[PDB]
């Protein structure tokens, strides 16, 4: 009974022996206070005041976000870590049936066991928890394309008219996960049908640390882990894992460290009770599991590190200069905090390595978050493909704070050929909007794009798009190729004598490019290492 | 690209 | 239950005699050392050790190659010789149903037996295991494919909330078999549910020796194939040859000495060097 | 009332985005443009028979036209205010973009008084100068939904930004407009002192300094405001002292 003291309900909800250090979710942290305050904290006042300002409670909750976050956890651990009735589960078209009515009575009878209790007892039902999985599959918008048999419209009306209706009902609570959030009718996502809406994304590096301490608890306390492991030196070292990626790093160093002593296969698949009562998971097997875990969110990383397989061999003194205002540029997009969108333009002759430089400043920078576009990834696609290719990777940018794209041979992507002169309008106008667009508030964005064809940039009129140029002359003095033969490793220094005392009587205004000398050495180092073959090479090239 | 729902009568 | 114990399993998921030797499939090691390592590591060290470290074990195993290079054949051997129960097979587009409502219905009575032994039995329940052929056939990525019903959309995410959902499952091995991962959707490659991947491709020189001496051996030791056959110089021959192409040798050159002898000459039957070179 | 957010009022803000550089009156042109809008606001709300007013805004890139024509919208206070942009359109096809601007044109004629911007006109039609390569369809529904009269006793007010006053001239599409603005770039080098006061970029020894060196070698000034304040801004943070700001401003001029 309540006594004269106002004093909290007899079965609360919450209990007030919590903390979100018991949970277990970790690196999510503000929105968790969101979440606990905008619907957990209207079930623990008493009901008198509750009830003397006039208000209902929440019944609704939406948590959307990229693949492999904490949705599901984050579900799974509200449902049942509470004081209420077993939720009822619902997979994501586990609603369907084959007969004309069985649908919508499917959708009917969630609500039954709920609404029966609140009109039988009142303000003192227990409160009744019901989860929708993969929301995005059976509720699309009403009157889209899709959906030819008359399903799609059924069930939704159905859920609208028993979420808010002539009759009410106020001892509920409905959750819903999604990747997708654009798709969603629009009618249920206004106050009294899924009120409080919340994005889970990718953890920061405090997050990292965080997860990497929740994952390596049980371990840690059992005396299975050895003393050289560093998890801040972990945490540093994971650049695109999200949550569900370092379990899978935790879980293949555990196997490297159990296989050495039962070696599947083999003969020794024999088990000793001295060495499995020993067992310890040392630095070494992270390090080498580091290898297995590749992330989804950096495959591009692997291609910058392609571009640049060539080397970049500092002859000559235009390229430190190059890479100092590279860096310069990316400094200032780093510190000032008004400049939220820098793009750049890098010019040159064809053959003159511009691709390269572009990589190496980017790879240098050292930000989260780096992509790049380019001809290879859109062989063989149809026009519309190759747009919706474009604005999904331009989107995938505009989260985080700090971000990096490399457009590559700006001219190649829209089909240019001097005959017509033809080329695609659509994908030009694309590629025109998208690159003045700015970043969402707080936000900050670094494009650097190539080209070699600088006039017909200017022909079309899409030279206002950028902000500042950065030429890129080729090779024209004799000691520069000095240089690059003495880095490559042609002949002896005897060699190398000849053939640039040769090339001096029969070369004037040398102007080559260095993409094409490296390759006429490379095919010279076999016919004939003399100064002939390389002279002649150079010669007809030039 | 086409589906199909059922309907069901009772026994004489 | 629990306490320490650090003896075998009861009823061991492998086996007490077991050897690569004697699986039946050769030019590929170090894939099996991989396999082996990743997926049967965990299922294999005494229960109380494998709590205590609080892991769980892999759901998932894709293996992709060109065509006829021995992925089928991995994925019989493994689904034959575990101990464990018998492998649900559905090959191809075996669900898609012209009812709505019941294309998916023949997706989630594959898990069935599943949850209602883990819901009786623990942590003591056999292994159960479910072979998808074909996956790229249905398991698109959804929201690109062409304008239709919408029944690709709810196929796939029917086994995604299947495979890893809000109520858990510990029993479970599933194996995928493809020609072209690209097709594959993006979220079922996530760590979780196909987390181990693996390629299949054409052997070398030594791989097509082992395969060789592996397809022609129940005619060697019966006695049946002459003494100038030499197998590395046919090794050397065949070039750019799959196991395929390998075996259809073997079968041509048994057809030429058969098709030869012939009333009771049988007795004398013996495969020479000059039918596997007319072969 | 930063936990609730409106449903439809989802286009006011990018309105208020538009201006978000702040205005600077750098000179009196600039007050005598935004009266006579504020003027032209006022006769369409007074008057009864005058239910459709349009207005051209043109002038030489970069001069500041759109931020110009939202501030003139949000100072109206009329219930109903919407933007067409290239930004909502992008990624569309032709026929979808068709039907968004016919569905905003039919949402303006419920409320009382209604406001509507278009902005860069050229590039909502796809025009290009190779060709010259543009898309008809588009055109031709704007030339006929800027001259349809909305229903009894509603009102109309639209305002739409162009680049290629002469581009227009040449579609023949000149005669749907009833008044012209224009915007001329800054042409004397006192207002960009008056701009430098307003943004504190150096010391008064120094906006002297770089007035007097400009005036020395810079005649014929003709920058925008654009470009002058993101020269400004560059020059905040490399080197204080004038080279930089004069050999940005020389550059651009
Ligand atoms: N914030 C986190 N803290 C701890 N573990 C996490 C966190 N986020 C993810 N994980 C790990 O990821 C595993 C799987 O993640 P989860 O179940 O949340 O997937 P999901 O986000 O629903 O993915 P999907 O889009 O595929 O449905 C969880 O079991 C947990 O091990
Ligand atoms: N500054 C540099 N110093 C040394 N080597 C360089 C430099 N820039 C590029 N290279 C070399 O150039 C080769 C790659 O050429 P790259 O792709 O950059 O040429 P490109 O001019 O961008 O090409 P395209 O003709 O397709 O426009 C690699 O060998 C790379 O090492
Ligand atoms: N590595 C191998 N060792 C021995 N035999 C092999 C090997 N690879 C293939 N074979 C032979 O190939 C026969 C058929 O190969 P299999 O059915 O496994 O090919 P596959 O990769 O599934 O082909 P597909 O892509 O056409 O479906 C097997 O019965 C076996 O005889
Ligand atoms: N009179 C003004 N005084 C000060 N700042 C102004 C003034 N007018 C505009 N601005 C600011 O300068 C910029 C105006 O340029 P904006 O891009 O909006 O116009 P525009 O000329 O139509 O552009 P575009 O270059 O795309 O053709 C915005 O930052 C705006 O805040």
């Amino acid at each position: 009974k309540s006594s004269n003291s106002l004093r909290p309900r007899s079965n609360a909800v919450i209990r007030p022996d919590f903390k979100f250090e018991d949970l277990g979710v970790g690196g999510l942290d503000k929105e968790f206070t969101k979440i606990f305050r905008r619907a957990f904290a209207s079930r623990i006042f008493p009901p008198s005041v509750i009830e003397k300002l006039g208000i209902s409670h929440v019944k609704g909750l939406l948590l959307y976000g990229p693949p492999g976050t904490g949705k599901t956890l984050i579900a799974r651990k509200i449902g049942t870590m509470l004081n209420a009735k077993e939720p009822k589960i619902v997979n994501g078209p586990e609603i369907l049936s084959k007969y004309v009515g069985s649908s919508e009575e499917n959708i009917r009878n969630l609500f039954k066991d709920a609404e029966a209790e609140y009109r039988a007892k009142g303000e003192e039902s227990s409160l009744h928890i019901i989860i929708f999985d993969e929301l995005d599959s059976v509720f699309k918008q009403r009157g889209s394309r899709g959906d030819g048999t008359g399903v799609g419209d059924n069930v939704v009306n159905q859920l609208l008219a028993k979420m808010d209706g002539v009759d009410q009902l106020n001892n509920i609570l409905v959750i819903g996960m999604t990747n997708r959030k654009d798709l969603i009718d629009s009618a249920l996502l206004r106050p009294g049908r899924f009120e409080v809406q919340v994005e889970i994304h990718l953890p920061d590096e405090k997050g990292r640390l965080q997860i990497f301490d929740i994952q390596t608890k049980k371990m840690r306390e059992n005396n299975m882990m050895s003393d050289d492991v560093n998890l801040a030196e972990l945490a540093a070292l994971t650049k695109n894992f999200s949550g569900a990626e370092i379990e899978g790093l935790v879980k293949s160093a555990s196997s490297f460290a159990i296989n050495k002593t039962v070696n599947i296969g083999k003969g020794a698949t024999k088990l000793n009770t001295k060495d499995i009562a020993k067992l310890k998971v040392t630095r070494e097997d992270f390090l080498n599991a580091l290898n297995d875990v590749t992330p989804a969110f950096g495959i591009s990383e692997e291609d910058l590190k392609t571009c640049v397989e060539g080397g970049m061999m500092l002859y000559s003194e235009r390229v430190n200069s190059i890479l100092k205002n590279g860096a310069r540029y990316v400094r200032q997009v780093r510190e000032s905090d008004k400049s939220r969108l820098v793009s750049l333009l890098i010019h040159g002759p064809a053959g003159s390595g511009k691709t390269a430089l572009a990589a190496e400043i980017a790879l240098k920078s050292g930000f989260p978050f780096i992509r790049l576009i380019s001809p290879n990834e859109l062989s063989g696609m149809s026009e519309s493909a190759k747009i919706a290719y474009i604005d999904n990777t331009f989107r995938d940018a505009y989260k985080s704070p700090l971000n990096i794209l490399v457009i590559d041979s700006l001219e190649t992507l829209v089909d240019w050929v001097p005959i017509g002169p033809r080329f695609s309008n659509n994908i030009l106008q694309m590629l025109k909007v998208a690159l003045k667009r700015k970043p969402p508030q707080d936000r900050r964005l670094l494009i650097m794009t190539t080209t070699s064809a600088y006039s017909v940039l200017q022909q079309m009129d899409i030279l206002s798009c950028f902000d500042n140029e950065i030429a890129v002359p080729n090779m024209t003095n004799l000691d520069e190729l000095n240089n690059v033969m003495i880095e490559s490793n042609f002949l002896d220094d005897a060699g190398r004598v000849k053939v640039i005392n040769e090339l001096s009587r029969s070369c004037p205004n040398f102007n080559v490019g260095i993409k094409k000398t490296l390759t006429n050495i490379e095919t010279a180092r076999h016919d004939e290492d003399p100064v002939n073959e390389l002279v002649e090479l150079m010669t007809q090239s030039a | 690209g086409q589906q199909i729902f059922s309907q069901a009568l009772l026994n004489a």
